[PDB]
């Protein structure tokens, strides 16, 4: 029944009986659902997004494993064991290894699901039924944000030569220094983590402004090309 | 009465400034001090309170947090004793009741809905490469995992360099052949 | 025209104070990567420019910046006094005495003051460190001067010009000297053949001198930032000098790394310093997604409230005075300095008839009637006679 | 340019009998329906010519006039 | 040389950027120029 | 209106105090916000503010929720529990209209809210079939301030064309902005002069 | 650099004919022998760490912002050591305030 | 000075909410707007008198009893004070204090009058060198009003108490920091500006890498002469100096070096590379590019390209850049005209080229040393030994608010609206009598 | 403005004698050069310009 | 500009007990404060002021709405 | 969305415009997207989660049933 769902029941209703009947059925089913929730109730709570302590330790363990394989990459780098393939420099290969090693495994949903009662969890029901949100949103809220990537790469050291922020030393090799956020939103980001998250959010805002502005000229030129 | 004094003295100082009375500056300084004191006492009337959630263990502001801590782990939590990464893909299920005779079911994610029902609960996952339980990773020996990982990495680099070249091939599972080639 | 000016719209006290704390680029920038790059949050913003506050819509994103809560703008310093002090320093060889051949062959560093190259020192680091110590003492070098040591080309720069962004940072002190001496003693013990040479070593301790009694005094008003700088507890750090710092982001991090000889922080921060005044209004902002924090920086300045304390005397066009305001049940440090604008409405996060879909809000009509978010909205009509030809009537 | 003769006068236009306002949700309206405040409906007008078949229906609109909804204030 | 009368008055405005001489006539990548949207309805473009 | 976490929302419902849902102990909300507004925006600060404000209101306190201060959601919820409420902020609410209780306990609490100064009465506009016209092009003046107009721009014309509309295009453009009759000689192709009365 | 002996000005090369003679704008010519016969070269080695970072590598042990690691210095036996990572090749250099350079630099 | 040992300070019981007290202390010291009022007070106290007296000295000569050929007008101001805003009540009043709310309601501008006094020297030069000097001490007059920022030391509220402001019509709690002009309130924002006396080298993304060095001779209020060094695709390195005197003129670098002395190019290359005898690749590339740039021809400065005579190049530049020289051959015969042009050009360059190193003749060699250092840094960046300056980093950025911006606009406005009418009036008067 | 130097003196090409020169050209030259018969160069220069109608220049600014 | 006559949410007349509550709260803050200036009271990390018993003695029930709007509403006489 | 969006509305007054609107520009014609040939309308957020809750087999209270009164209340 969701909007923009190809092959949904309203699409078939339009194909068989007409788009007007599809709109009538959309309204009727919407009223059924709204009244059933009027008598059944639905809500999201701060405890819907709060992990159990065992689940929090499991999330910590998963992130520790991520950081452990990242530090193994760093240890290979320390002994000069990073040998990039042809057409790639050691910097690019090492950044590739760190980017592909700091990815949340599918296992991260085990503690999130263990803290969550699907029959009653409002946030999980909203995410799962497609009403709003996605598994990345739930993971960010509950387990962790993970690597902050701008243009498919970590935070480049812009503060100085080899520094990402004043909070991290020059040539810092740990993953958090380059944008890896370990804390979840519900746990509360630290100061450098919030700084990196703000970098990412500002990039998103700029990208959206560019999207609007550029699709302007693109659309106008295409329209005038094709209008006749 | 104090506010009356402040109001009328402030108006008198306003008039003195407008007519440029001689010793206006020092009088303005002392009246500024008095107005500062009175403004402080009026700021007391503006306070609505402020409560700090105290830690019961330490009678100060609550410093307990659920933030992430680094906690370096043993390397066997990522690889096997043969140096291959763990693939936690086989899910282990146990029967909550003592009478459901299948008891233990090990399944793949796709087959879970086909095979597992509400009478079961999920235990630790199972590695599909080395067949170790997720909560039994600590049983692995760290030295063997580390030595296997370093040997495999050396072999990986050696094979990467010599894909076509001669000293003077994609799986590396044959074993005991790569040793004699690498030492050669 | 180099006069970055904007009309003072008194939407509320927060909007006015954020207007007075605004830093405008005020450039032009055509289609390039420059337009994107100059709007991003640069890594030098933390502590001086609010990493959160910006416009969320249009071309103004990242164009208009805001100073952080503790950030300040320096005024021109006594360049002549510091120049005379440096010229009389035996470790500064004036330009009249050193030739460029002696600059390169002796490996001499180059000393600048306000960008004016005067002098050369044998060791740039020693000179910069010594003058940082003198600035800490507070008498011979003003506390507001910047002492930047460019390690890449060994150039010490003293900056005393106007407009430098500054913010106070608590100083972190350690026992690295005693640690080094203990390490040397342990090494001699190993050489001699002592079996327990570990005994001579000492644990590394790094800390800040800000004791809780200092916080109590600051609350009591018997201690100020001038006194903290005078005693050497903290100091003012400029982005030029900030590139020479290693700042622990909180006292928690410093406490965690108290015995870490691999992370020897030069300073310790207060994490609330990285945010501006309007971005501090958002409660638990570190728990909210940062983009939403930027949206809050915009909305809190758009929020209706007590727009001006002397509103009846004024005749302002399109100004709204919200009668009832409430200090939030969860307030922030920002509310020490600005009046809160809004109410502690009881909000039920529930589905009710679907009238609140797609971020709409269902409002109790009684809450509206009782005075919630009500107020007075003002407009002004002014007309002047073109000449004596006209007349009102 | 955008505000020039062509793109502002010919391709676009400023129009009479048009209204703008903030949109808001309403779960009681069909998808093919829009909620229109009564003040706007009193401001905007619909031209209905008077003929034999509609004079009966169009009479209440006339006699309501400026005072009651649905009224009308214009006749050609 | 000490006269200030005939100085270039535009010289007092100290340049604030690098390429104030660099000139290329290109559309501003943020300019809403080919999109025909009115001033008051630019709030439609606001994200959420 | 908007909460301090940046969730804007247009107020569209006026429910009398009887129609508002109420908890078991008589508490009803001022604003009812949709739970769907949270997960995409991840504005967890608003929810934590609510879950702290419940306990704060019960204790009659005011707390500092400044950014980067230490926070423990578990401990805040246990504070709620020791205040007499549920571990989560959820409560038993009754539907105001029908008196029936919702099956699901509803999360309701005091969240600080701001009224953004974009009023409907300022922004709404409706203009009849006549008013001030531009002298040059004979079109209505621009905007509410000029007391006429509102624009059917380039893209609106493109959309109406894409629908094969016309007629409506004729109405809105010609008969409603600057419609005029142009006379052309048809023998020379240049504009001509015609007047029916004279 | 070839400078004119009389007037200390830059002297062009003028590659004629079988030999090279450096000619000034005042007419002085100073000929050329062996080592003057190189015209131009461009060596391919993406390495400047030997001179680009020489000052930086020397100053690094005194830089408080540099990363440190828990290793013993072979020369002075301090238990901490500052770690530098230079260039696209990500060359790791370990240095100390005692002058130790770890075979690099 | 030695502090207590760090091994004894007790920090364990220190919480984050305690650190909020440090945040409060920092804010209290700052004042949260304090820089605005402090900068405006600094403007009115130092900069406006400083600009008026030091910077705006006028020395022009005009030509129009038949033995008189020209009149040299010279005057300078030594008196300027800005008093608080005044309003004349009933025209014939003594002028009275103008409270800010009165200005806001009546649309008046919160501007305080500026009082000025000058010393004037009208010297007439006759034919065959006869000279007469007319001098007058001009009493303090006032034709100017300078807008006053609310809350500054020249705002009337500065001597009113909080309750007095309450009854007047000001917010007792608001600090000020804005300007009232034509019935409105305006905030002079902190302009984001690149750092002065700092070389900014960003790639020309016919040009190659370009470095801009804006040199401010002294304090905040001194006018800055920007020098732009370009490395061009032709191989040359050109130096363009922009100031009050110069404009848009592109000059080869070695010419600038040699008109101050050391016409020998070996010393110039030494001043750039700091050592000619030194080995290493950096010196070799430096020498190669510098020699190529020296030998490359120039469209404009070809006549003085190979000139070893400092005087001839100085005269050439004075002909090219100075106004009022429309026929550069009539004055050539007169040796005194050549002397005038050369001396004027050298004084102009001493004031204009890298003034922060100095503004006198004895600093010319050190100015050239610093210019060589700048060229060294630019060509280091072209090596990829250095990266281009980060155009958005705050290591090289300044914020200039109220005081600096108002002074930088005020010098131009004062020139145009005061010095030009005064010069025009004096010229007209000397026409009439 | 147009000039003309014939290995020497540069006389100014005023619109009058420009009209004369363009009037000298015939239709065949214009046609064979690809221009339309209505594109004769004699039309390029005007002695009686057209003042636009007041409808396009209202006022009680280009009218100045 | 003052404590509302009735709680906005529900309409219970907290305005009756307002004027008493301002003075009582001021007196209670006086005792619970220490060596801390009034403008630094919302900054003290060792300060906890609970008005639960005070409001209860005022007769106002255990209602979240009424207590919120009583303890939080700003007074114009305090700031102007 | 309803975060503050403003939308234009003009009522056709001519007879041709009304005929054209109700026969060609009616929103039923745009139910199927011209862009991707799929439907654009449907249940969003509230109605999607409501349909899920209504159609599921079991609630936390057991079987997802309603008496006759509440079934009529739905319609
Ligand atoms: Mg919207
Ligand atoms: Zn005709
Ligand atoms: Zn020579
Ligand atoms: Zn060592
Ligand atoms: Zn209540």
């Amino acid at each position: 029944v969701g909007a923009g769902s190809s092959g949904g029941i309203y699409h078939l209703i339009s194909r068989r009986y007409g788009p007007q009947q599809a709109l009538k059925m959309i309204f009727a089913t919407q009223q059924l659902a709204l009244n059933y929730v009027r008598n059944a109730g639905f809500t999201v709570s701060t405890a819907d997004m709060l992990l159990t302590p065992e689940a929090h330790q499991e999330v910590q363990e998963i992130i520790n494993e991520l950081l452990l394989e990242s530090e193994e990459i760093n240890n290979r780098l320390l002994h000069g064991d990073i040998m990039p393939p042809i057409g790639l420099t050691t910097h690019d290969f090492y950044e590739k290894l760190q980017l592909n090693a700091l990815k949340f495994p599918d296992r991260i949903l085990k503690p999130i699901m263990n803290s969550i009662n699907p029959e009653t969890n409002g946030l999980f029901q909203m995410v799962a039924t497609g009403a709003k949100g996605s598994n990345p949103n739930m993971i960010h809220i509950m387990a962790g944000i993970g690597q902050i990537e701008i243009n498919t790469q970590r935070i480049q050291p812009q503060f100085s030569f080899g520094r990402t922020l004043v909070y991290y030393p020059r040539f810092a090799l740990e993953a958090q220094a380059y944008g890896f956020i370990c804390n979840s939103y519900i746990a509360g980001l630290t100061s450098p983590e919030f700084i990196f998250g703000e970098m990412n959010g500002r990039f998103d805002l700029i990208n959206k402004a560019l999207s609007t502005s550029s699709t302007g000229y693109a659309n106008r030129k295409a329209i005038f090309g094709l209008q006749s | 009465k104090t506010s009356t004094l402040i109001y009328l003295r402030a108006y008198e100082l306003f008039l003195k400034y407008l007519q440029n009375a001689p010793n206006f500056n020092s009088e303005l300084a002392e009246f500024k001090t008095y107005e500062n004191a009175y403004g402080e006492q009026k700021a007391l009337l503006a306070q609505q309170g402020f409560y700090n959630i105290f830690d019961p263990n330490t009678g100060r502001a609550d410093q307990r947090t659920r933030l992430f801590e680094y906690k370096r782990l043993p390397i066997s939590t990522l690889y096997d004793e043969r140096g291959l990464p763990h693939k936690w893909t086989i899910y282990v299920y146990k029967a909550v009741d003592s009478s459901q005779k299948p008891a233990e079911i090990e399944v793949t994610r796709k087959d879970v809905i086909k095979k597992i029902d509400n009478h079961y609960a999920l235990a630790d996952l199972r590695c599909s490469v080395c067949h170790v339980l997720q909560h039994e990773v600590g049983q692995l020996n760290i030295k063997k995992v580390q030595t296997a990982l370093k040997a495999s990495l050396e072999f990986n680099t050696f094979y990467a360099f010599y894909e076509s070249r001669c000293p003077k091939y994609i799986i590396y599972d044959h074993l005991s052949q790569p040793e004699l080639v690498h030492d050669y | 025209n180099r006069v970055s000016t904007q009309s003072l719209e008194r939407k509320n006290l927060l909007n006015t104070i954020s207007a007075l704390r605004t830093v405008n680029t005020h450039n032009a920038s055509k289609q390039t990567e420059r337009a994107d790059m100059m709007r991003r949050v640069h890594a030098s913003y933390p502590g001086y420019i609010c990493v959160a506050q910006s416009a969320d819509t249009g071309e103004k994103v990242g164009m208009s910046k805001q100073l952080a809560i503790t950030a300040n703008v320096c005024t021109a310093g006594e360049v002549l006094s510091l120049k005379q002090r440096l010229l009389s320093d035996p470790a500064i060889q004036q330009l009249a005495d050193v030739s460029n051949k002696d600059i390169v062959r002796k490996g001499l560093a180059r000393v600048f003051i306000n960008g004016e190259w005067i002098g050369c020192c044998t060791n740039a680091f020693e000179l910069a460190q010594r003058y940082r110590m003198l600035r800490r003492e507070g008498k011979v070098v003003h506390p507001h001067t910047t002492i930047y040591w460019d390690s890449m080309v060994d150039e010490v720069e003293f900056w005393l010009d106007v407009g430098r962004l500054t913010r106070p940072l608590l100083i972190v002190d350690n026992n690295i000297e005693k640690y080094n001496q203990a390490c040397y003693k342990a090494a001699e013990a190993r050489k001699k053949g002592d079996k327990d040479w570990e005994k001579h070593k000492i644990p590394f301790i790094q800390n800040t001198r800000f004791t809780p009694q200092m916080a109590k005094d600051i609350l009591a008003g018997t201690l100020t930032l001038e006194d903290l700088v005078a005693q050497g507890i903290c100091e003012f750090i400029t982005p030029e000098e900030a590139e020479n710092c290693l700042v622990a982001f909180s006292i928690i991090e410093l406490r965690k790394h108290k015995h870490d000889v691999t992370r020897r922080f030069t300073h310790v921060d207060v994490p609330q310093a990285i945010l501006g005044l309007a971005a501090l209004v958002s409660p638990y902002a570190n728990c909210t997604q940062p983009a939403r924090v930027t949206y809050e920086t915009n909305q809190g300045r758009q929020t209706g409230g007590w727009y001006c304390f002397s509103w009846p005397y004024r005749v302002d066009m399109n100004r709204f005075f919200q009668f009832y305001n409430e200090m939030p049940l969860v307030k922030t440090i920002a509310h020490n300095y600005v009046i809160p604008n809004g109410l502690n409405t009881i909000v039920a996060y529930m589905i009710y008839g679907g009238y609140n879909q797609e971020d709409s809000v269902i409002v109790s009509q009684s809450f509206i009637d009782r005075g919630g978010f009500a107020g007075t909205f003002y407009r002004e009509e002014k007309v002047e006679l073109e000449s004596d030809i006209e007349s009102f009537g | 340019r955008k505000e020039g003769r062509i793109r502002k006068s010919l391709l676009g236009s400023q129009v009479w009998s048009i209204s703008r306002s903030t949109i808001c949700g309403n779960s009681d309206l069909h998808l093919d329906e829009v909620g229109y405040p009564i003040s706007f409906a009193r401001t905007l007008q619909v031209a209905e010519t008077v003929q034999h078949y509609n004079i009966n229906r169009l009479m209440p609109y006339f006699l309501n006039g400026k005072r009651q909804y649905p009224g009308c204030s214009r006749v050609y | 040389g000490e006269d200030s009368s005939m100085d270039d008055i535009s010289a007092y405005s100290s340049p604030g950027l690098f390429g104030e001489d660099i000139i290329d006539r290109l559309d501003d990548p943020f300019s809403i120029e080919d999109v025909d949207i009115s001033l008051d309805v630019l709030d439609n473009l606001a994200p959420q | 209106m908007s909460s301090r976490s940046g969730n804007k929302g247009i107020a569209a419902l006026a429910l009398p105090t009887s129609d508002m849902p109420f908890t078991e102990d008589g508490l009803q909300p001022d604003l009812i916000v949709n739970p769907h507004s949270h997960p995409s925006r991840m504005t967890n600060g608003q929810m934590i503010e609510t879950t702290v404000g419940l306990a704060n209101a019960l204790q009659g306190v005011v707390t500092d929720g400044t950014a980067f201060l230490p926070i423990n959601v578990q401990l805040l919820s246990e504070r709620l529990a020791q205040e007499g409420l549920r571990f989560n902020g959820c409560q038993k609410m009754f539907n105001g209209q029908t008196g029936e209780y919702f099956d699901a306990a509803i999360f309701i609490g005091p969240t600080y809210h701001q009224r953004l100064q974009k009023f409907v009465l300022d922004d709404r506009y409706a203009v009849a079939s006549y008013g001030p016209t531009d002298a040059l092009t004979g079109q209505p003046l621009d905007g509410k301030r000029s007391h006429g107009g509102l624009r059917l721009g380039e893209m609106e014309h493109w959309v109406l064309t894409a629908q094969g509309a016309m007629q409506t295009i004729i109405e809105k453009s010609h008969d409603d902005s600057d419609g005029c009759i142009s006379y052309i000689c048809r023998n020379c192709g240049e504009p001509a002069i015609y007047n029916a009365s004279h | 650099m070839k400078i004119c002996k009389a007037c200390s000005s830059c002297m062009v090369r003028t590659y004629v004919d079988g030999n090279i003679i450096f000619r000034c704008s005042c007419g002085e010519s100073v000929q050329g022998d062996s080592q003057n016969l190189l015209v131009s070269s461009k060596v391919y080695h993406t390495g400047e760490m030997e001179d680009k970072y020489k000052i930086f590598i020397k100053n690094a042990p005194f830089d408080p912002t540099n990363c440190q690691i828990k290793k013993d210095c072979p020369n002075c036996h301090l238990d901490y050591l500052t770690q530098i990572c230079i260039g696209s090749q990500k060359i790791i250099i370990l240095v100390c305030r005692c002058g130790y350079m770890s075979n690099r630099g | 000075i030695t502090y207590g040992p760090i091994e004894t300070v007790d920090n364990e019981e220190l919480t984050e909410a305690d650190m909020l007290s440090f945040i409060s202390a920092a804010v209290n010291s700052t004042g949260l707007i304090g820089y605005n009022i402090k900068s405006f007070d600094d403007l009115m106290d130092n900069g406006i008198p400083q600009i008026v007296k030091q910077m705006f000295n006028v020395d022009i000569t005009y030509k129009d009893d038949k033995l008189r050929e020209s009149v040299q007008i010279q005057f300078n101001f030594t008196d300027v004070n800005i008093e608080r805003p005044q309003h004349r009540n009933y025209s014939q009043g003594n002028k009275i204090n103008l409270l800010p709310n009165k200005a806001r309601l009546c649309g008046l501008s919160y501007s305080g009058p500026v009082n000025l006094a000058a010393e004037v020297i009208l010297t007439a030069h006759y034919s065959n060198g006869r000279q007469e000097v007319k001098r007058a001490s001009i009493p303090p007059f006032q034709v100017s009003t300078f807008p006053i920022m609310r809350g500054s030391n020249r705002c009337h509220t500065h001597h009113l108490s909080k309750t007095a402001k309450k009854e007047i019509g000001e917010d007792p709690n608001e600090p000020g920091g804005y300007f009232i002009a034509r019935g409105g309130e305006w905030v002079v924002d902190l302009l984001e500006n690149i750092r002065f006396n700092t070389l900014h080298i960003h790639y020309h993304t016919n040009e190659i890498i370009r470095g801009e060095f804006i040199s401010q001779p002294g304090g905040a209020f001194e006018n800055s002469s920007q020098i732009i060094i370009r490395y061009m695709t032709t191989g040359a390195i050109t130096i363009e100096i922009n100031s009050t005197k110069f404009s848009k003129l592109r000059i080869p670098w070695y010419l600038i070096f040699r008109m101050f002395g050391m016409t020998g190019d070996d010393s110039i290359i030494e001043q750039v590379v700091f050592d000619l005898e030194s080995n290493s690749l950096v010196n070799t590339f430096m020498i190669e590019i510098l020699e190529k740039s020296i030998h490359v021809l120039d469209p404009i400065f070809q006549p003085v390209q190979h000139e070893l005579n400092r005087e001839k190049i100085i005269q050439f530049l004075s002909e090219k850049v100075s106004k009022f020289v429309s026929n550069p051959s009539a004055y050539k015969s007169d040796e005194n005209a050549v002397q005038y042009l050369n001396e004027r050009q050298l004084t102009i360059l001493d004031k204009i080229l890298l003034p922060h190193m100095g503004q006198t003749a004895d600093t010319r060699v050190r100015k050239l040393r610093f210019l060589g250092l700048l060229i060294h840094k630019i060509l280091l960046v072209i090596m990829n030994v250095f990266p281009p300056t980060d155009r958005d980093s705050y290591r090289t950025k300044r914020v200039h608010g109220s005081g600096v911006s108002l002074a930088k606009a005020f010098k131009a406005i004062f020139n145009t609206s005061v010095i030009a009418p005064i010069i025009n009036g004096f010229k007209e008067l000397l026409k009439q009598t | 403005t147009f000039w003309a130097d014939q290995q020497g003196k540069i006389d100014k090409l005023y619109p009058q004698i420009i009209r004369e020169i363009f009037s000298r050209v015939t239709y065949d030259t214009v046609v064979k050069l690809g221009r339309s018969k209505n594109s004769h160069p004699e039309k390029l220069v005007l002695k009686a310009i057209q003042i636009p109608p007041i409808s396009i220049r209202p006022g009680i600014d280009i009218n100045n | 500009m003052l404590i509302p006559v009735v709680c906005f949410t529900c309409g219970f007349p907290i305005g009756t007990y307002a004027a008493i509550f301002d003075k009582a709260r001021t007196e209670y803050i006086k005792t619970k404060m220490g060596g801390t200036l009034p403008q630094n009271i919302p900054l003290d990390a060792s300060l906890q002021i609970e008005l639960k018993d005070l409001i209860t003695a005022l007769g106002i029930p255990m209602r979240v709405c009424c207590r919120t709007h009583l303890i939080t509403t700003l007074d114009y006489r305090k700031y102007y | 969305d309803f975060d503050g969006d403003q939308m234009n509305l003009w009522v056709p007054w001519s007879v041709m415009s009304r005929v054209e609107a109700e026969l060609l520009c009616s929103v039923r014609n745009w139910f199927i997207s011209t862009k991707s040939s799929g439907p654009v309308n449907g249940q969003v957020q509230d109605s999607t989660v409501g349909s899920f809750l209504l159609t599921r087999t079991n609630t936390p209270m057991g079987k997802n049933v309603m008496n006759k009164l509440h079934a009529m209340g739905l319609f």
